[PDB]
């Protein structure tokens, strides 16, 4: 049974900084002692 | 199909979607568990 809630608040939308977060592995190869430029998806910094 | 593993000798290996001609041996490189396989400093 979908039951609504009784006096739910508005959301806030408060604005913080993200500085050097979601960097994640975009494929599945190793690679070791490199550095390497990748053109994806990112969650760019600050 | 499958075959088995032929090791320290010039084959012509045929893995799940890689191919080319080589020798194959064994390695010490960490991978990861969702790393399929590594590539060089080249591509």
């Amino acid at each position: 049974r979908c039951t609504t809630f009784d006096d739910v608040q508005a959301p806030n939308y408060t604005q913080h900084t993200s500085s050097m977060r979601g960097v994640y592995y975009p494929d599945e190869i190793f690679r070791s002692d490199t550095l390497y430029l990748t053109q994806d998806l990112f969650l760019p910094f600050y | 199909l499958s075959t088995d593993l032929i090791k320290n000798q010039c084959v012509n290996f045929n893995f799940n979607g890689l191919t080319g001609t080589g020798v194959l041996t064994p390695s010490s490189k960490r991978f990861q568990p969702f790393q399929q396989f590594g590539r060089d400093v080249s591509d």
